[PDB]
């Protein structure tokens, strides 16, 4: 209901922020994690 | 939370910062450049510090650093440029970098003193301080000199910038100072510091940090290196900081969990 | 029970002998290598004791796996049994109190000898398998 | 027979068991000069004969002044034991000195005129080598950007080391550098240091212990293959380190590179 002119990209402006918050962090550690098991087998598995 | 208490903790077997660093004059001196702290900040952000919150430090000469000490910061690498002239002295000073002194203040024209345990020595710091003592007999009566005398004293020390004075205990003494010159505090040693790495340089490694004679104490805070230029110094400070940053733990007494614990 | 398992065995039927603490495993204390330095300043292996109806199994590095990738280093120990046995209760704690005091001990070749200085660390994803 | 494919080895701690061994000692020359005699060499070498060891076995090359050794010491020999004659002026250089002779460093060469350059882990090190070497190094940010110095000429960089024969930098991990030194006087080579040396022996007559081989500050060992002994007449010296010999040689061991089975193992 805020009607006003200079509504600039609040999608795009939320976004500057949002890349940056710790569960997108999380989420890049989580597919790095899923990278690591699917190169390790010369190495022992290393995870518990 | 809950302090104040000695509350034993149970287990199993299943289961920002600031590195602080201090430096001789003569050093920057023979840099000649100015913007180096910078560069070095730069260095220590590619290591993987934060960008604006390294701070180097400048002190004239190491009897001037001996004056009025004070550490306040989360990682302290401190260097000292070694003679063969002052071995006592830097001896006394990481000495008094490498502990935890609990200190109260006296007043040597009123009363007697002691020495009560093996951990309490009698710290002195000012411009020209020169102390003199005369132990006392169980009579309260001076032997080699005399409480009306100021000059049959025993003279243990002259115009050192800083003292660190022990005697055998059980046993009182009549001393000799100039307070509105330099002060005296009796203090006591609890622990070890871990807020403090000394990395002389030059020398081979002589410090004592006990003034008892049976043992030469040596352990992991005391290091030593060579060198034939200061930049080569800093280069080896700053790469292998990852070890002596495992060395130096944080500061026991910063966390808030000694509170009413004798908390710094 | 005895003349029981003969006749058994004459029968041709499942024949059964029950045991406290049998001495099934063959005596062998030896060790073995993965890395190996004529002075030894560098190495990683394996020790192990099987004696009377237990074993005790204890892997060692010097390095800490340090150089290792991941900070990870494996180590395998397998033992076969000449008789396969049945309903085995084991027990399992995990130490080797046996190796946990310095030694001196003989190379391979039967010329000089090693020292061993360890320290003890809980070992992790300690996996035992029964195979069949 | 079986070379260069690691596979493990098994012993065993069930059997007890019931010469070609090359001596090469070196030495320094005020020494020589005090000794007063041509002969000493055959005196030695007769006590040697007598202590069980062969004649003509024994050589002695010597070294004239500690920054003149430091150039190429290539010590090839059976078993090598240096004396040196301590400073105390002259230390940094002998503590290199000793870091070099007493570790195995595997280096290739450098072209500091062309490339840029980064070491890579704790063990990495720039040994630099020969008559007079003036290092200038100049630190870069990620993209080429001098820091305290500036690249568009070659006066306004950080020595390192002025007057120095062989001197070993170790650098700022993964930073790139530029560099420069006169390649028509001295050669600098990246040096991984792959794993200790046992082939040699150093032992000091002079003052106190200064040696150390880990430029890691933290870590500063006294090994074995480093001894100090005291002295005023170098005779008592030489007499000594024969009369104990026989422990010295038991302390060292041979080179793990030169055994017919470190085959394609760096070197044979």
């Amino acid at each position: 209901k805020s009607t006003i002119d200079a509504a600039k990209s609040m999608a795009t402006n939320v976004m500057k922020k949002f890349k940056k918050s710790g569960l997108a962090n999380s989420v890049s550690t989580l597919t790095d994690s899923l990278s690591d098991a699917a190169s390790s087998i010369s190495r022992g598995s290393s995870i518990r | 939370q809950n302090y104040g208490i000695n509350l034993p903790i149970t287990g199993s077997m299943d289961i920002t910062s600031t590195l602080c660093l201090y430096y001789p004059t003569e050093a920057a001196t023979e840099i000649n450049d100015n913007s180096w702290k910078d560069t070095l900040s730069q260095l220590f952000l590619t290591k993987g510090w934060p960008t604006g919150s390294v701070y180097f430090k400048e002190y004239t000469n190491i009897a001037s650093f001996s004056v009025d000490p004070q550490l306040y910061c989360d990682y302290n690498v401190v260097l000292m440029k070694y003679d063969a002239t002052l071995q006592l002295d830097m001896s006394e000073l990481a000495d008094l970098i490498l502990n935890e002194w609990l200190c109260n203040p006296m007043d040597i024209t009123l009363y007697y003193y002691q020495q009560t345990d093996e951990a309490n020595k009698w710290i002195s710091m000012g411009s020209s301080c020169t102390i003199k003592v005369c132990p006392l007999n169980t009579q309260t009566l001076g032997i080699g000199c005399l409480t009306t005398d100021a000059t049959t004293f025993e003279e243990v020390a002259t115009a050192e910038k800083l003292v660190i004075t022990d005697v055998v205990d059980g046993v009182n003494h009549k001393l000799d100072v100039t307070t509105a010159t330099c002060t005296i505090r009796n203090c006591k040693k609890l622990g070890p510091r871990e807020n403090v790495a000394v990395i002389q340089v030059g020398g081979s490694d002589i410090l004592d940090i006990t003034a008892d004679p049976t043992t030469a104490p040596q352990t992991e805070r005391m290091m030593r290196i060579n060198w034939k230029k200061w930049w080569q110094v800093f280069y080896t400070v700053v790469d292998y900081v990852d070890q002596i940053i495992q060395v130096m733990s944080k500061r026991s007494r910063s966390l808030n969990s000694a509170a009413f614990y004798y908390r710094v | 029970e005895y003349i029981e398992n003969w006749n058994l065995q004459n029968r041709r039927q499942r024949t059964g002998f029950t045991f406290h603490k049998p001495n099934i495993f063959p005596y062998s204390a030896s060790f073995t290598l993965n890395r190996s330095q004529p002075a030894h300043d560098n190495l990683m292996g394996t020790m192990w004791l099987n004696a009377g109806s237990e074993i005790q199994v204890a892997g060692f590095d010097y390095s800490c796996a340090i150089n290792a990738p991941a900070n990870i280093q494996q180590f395998e120990h397998i033992v076969p049994l000449r008789r396969v046995l049945t309903t085995a209760t084991i027990t399992l704690l995990p130490d080797a109190e046996r190796f946990s005091f310095p030694r001196v001990i003989n190379s391979a070749d039967g010329a000089t000898t090693w020292f061993f200085n360890p320290v003890i660390l809980r070992p992790n994803n300690v996996e035992v398998e029964f195979l069949l």
